[PDB]
C-alpha cells in the first residue's frame, strides 16, 4: 500500500510492453490479440488495496502526481513526458475514470495552490494527453482546474487595473496575490468554521476583491479560505529585523502585538474571532518558533493566558517559514 | 517595539451565485450535468456540462446550450437572444 503508485504503474507497463512486443513480432500485430491484451489489462488494472474503495484510480493520480512535482528533477522534461506517455496508455484502463479525476484534482489541486508542479506546461500537457485518452469528461474538472489557474493572472491583472480605473488609485498598502477556484471541480471544499476577524491591514484587499469578483462568476459558491493564506509579517521590535512566513492566523495574532506588548487569549479571540482550537493551534505554533512568550507557569495555552512578545527572539535565519497546519 | 505592514497577503475569495431552475433546452436542474451527458458519464462530451449564463440573466447547461445554438440562439427559458456572460459548477 505505501508505494503502490510507482510499483504498481511499472508492472502493468512491463506487462503490457512484453506482450505488444510478442503480439507484433509472433502474431503479425493483430489486432484481435491487441484487444485481448487490452481486456487482460483492463480487468487488472481494476485492482484494489486490501480493504480499500478501488484505488488503481487513486495510484495512478499519486504516481502521476510524483511524476508532475518539481521533485522529478534529474529526469529532463522529455523523460517525464515519456513516463506520462506510457503512463496514459495505463490510464485508457481505469474504469472509475471520475475518482481518478477527483484524486488527481486533489494532488493536482495541493500542487497548484502551493506551486509544487515541475512546469505548468507539463500538467497541461497532461491534461491534454489524459484528455486525448479518455475524452474531454475525464479531464474536465482537470482542465477546469487549470483554465482556473491559469485564468488567475488575468484576474490579478483584472484586478490591479480595476483599482487603477477607480477615480482615486486605491493603494492597498499590502501586495495581494489570489487564486478564485471552482468548487464543482476542486476538491476545496473546507469552509471556514472559523468567522475569523480579517486583520485591518488585510480588509481593504479583501472588500475590494470580493467586490471586484462577484463581477465574473458562479456555481458552487468559494469564501475566504484563511487558513490557506498565507503573508509575511516583519519584526522590528528586535536587536535584527526578521521576516516571518506566517499564516493569515498568525499573522493575526502577530498583529494584535502592533497594539500591545502583551495580549490576553481572550483579547486574540475577541480581535481575530478565530474558534478556541485553531487560535490555540495558531498561539502555540507561535510559542514554539518562540516568538511569543506564555505568562503562565506552563508555555502552554489556556482561555485565561497572557503572551508577550519575545523581546529576545533570535532565529538562524533573517526570513523563514512558520508552517502551521491549515495550509 | 515594531511589527509594522510592508507586504502581508493573505486571501478572501467570493461574495455568492448559483442558479435554482431547469435548463428548458431538456428541461433538468440547471447546477448537475445535462440528461444526455449525466445519463452518459463515461462518454468523452459527458462531465463538461456545468452551468453557462447567457445575457438573458438565465443559465444552461453548456452542452445543451453550445447544441441548441444551432436553433435560433434564444434563451428558451425567457425567449432573449443568448451570448456566454458567466460559469459555474
Amino acid at each position: 500500500q505505501e508505494n503502490m503508485p510507482t510499483l504498481f504503474v511499472e508492472s502493468v507497463l512491463e506487462v503490457h510492453g512484453k506482450f505488444v512486443q510478442l503480439i507484433n513480432t509472433v502474431l503479425n500485430g493483430d489486432q484481435h490479440f491487441m484487444s485481448a491484451l487490452d481486456k487482460a489489462l483492463t480487468s487488472v488494472v481494476n485492482y484494489r488495496e486490501p480493504k480499500s474503495v478501488c484505488k488503481a484510480p487513486e495510484l495512478l493520480a499519486k504516481y502521476c502526481d510524483n511524476l508532475l512535482k518539481k521533485s522529478a528533477k534529474g529526469m529532463t522534461e522529455n523523460e517525464v513526458e515519456d513516463r506520462l506517455t506510457s503512463f496514459i496508455t495505463v490510464f485508457k484502463y481505469i474504469d472509475d475514470k471520475d475518482v481518478f479525476q477527483k484524486f488527481y484534482a486533489r494532488m493536482l489541486a495541493k500542487r497548484l495552490i502551493h506551486g509544487l508542479s515541475m512546469s505548468m506546461d507539463s500538467e497541461e500537457a497532461m491534461i491534454n494527453k489524459l484528455k486525448q485518452a479518455c475524452g474531454y469528461e475525464f479531464t474536465s474538472k482537470l482542465h477546469r482546474m487549470y483554465t482556473d489557474m491559469s485564468v488567475s493572472a488575468d484576474l490579478n491583472n483584472k484586478f490591479n487595473n480595476f483599482i487603477k480605473n477607480q477615480d482615486t488609485v486605491i493603494d492597498l498598502g499590502i501586495s495581494f496575490q489570489i487564486y478564485v477556484l471552482q468548487a464543482g471541480a476542486w476538491p476545496l471544499t473546507q469552509a471556514p468554521s472559523s468567522t475569523f476577524a480579517i486583520p485591518q491591514e488585510l480588509e481593504k484587499s479583501v472588500q475590494m476583491f470580493e467586490l471586484f469578483y462577484s463581477q465574473h462568476f458562479s456555481g458552487r459558491k468559494l469564501t475566504w479560505l484563511h487558513y490557506l493564506c498565507t503573508g509575511e509579517v516583519k519584526m522590528n521590535y528586535l536587536g535584527k529585523p526578521y521576516v516571518a512566513m506566517v499564516t493569515t492566523y498568525q499573522m493575526a495574532v502577530l498583529l494584535a502585538f502592533n497594539n500591545s506588548e502583551t495580549v490576553s487569549y481572550k483579547e486574540l479571540q475577541d480581535s481575530t474571532q478565530m474558534n478556541e482550537k485553531e487560535l490555540t493551534k495558531t498561539i502555540k505554533s507561535l510559542l514554539d518558533v518562540k516568538m511569543i512568550n506564555h505568562d503562565s507557569e506552563k508555555e502552554d495555552i489556556d482561555a485565561e493566558s497572557s503572551f508577550s512578545l519575545n523581546m529576545n527572539f533570535s532565529s538562524k535565519r533573517t526570513k523563514f517559514k512558520i508552517t502551521t497546519s491549515m495550509q | 517595539k515594531r511589527f509594522e505592514v510592508k507586504k502581508w497577503n493573505a486571501v478572501a475569495l467570493w461574495a455568492w451565485d448559483i442558479v435554482v431552475d431547469n435548463c428548458a433546452i431538456c428541461r433538468n436542474h440547471i447546477m448537475d450535468l445535462c440528461i444526455e451527458c449525466q445519463a452518459n458519464q463515461a462518454s468523452a462530451t459527458s462531465e463538461e456540462c456545468t452551468v453557462a449564463w447567457g445575457v438573458c440573466n438565465h443559465a444552461f447547461h453548456f452542452h445543451c446550450i453550445s447544441r441548441w445554438l444551432k436553433t435560433r440562439q434564444v434563451c428558451p427559458l425567457d425567449n432573449r437572444e443568448w451570448e456566454f456572460q458567466k460559469y459555474g459548477h
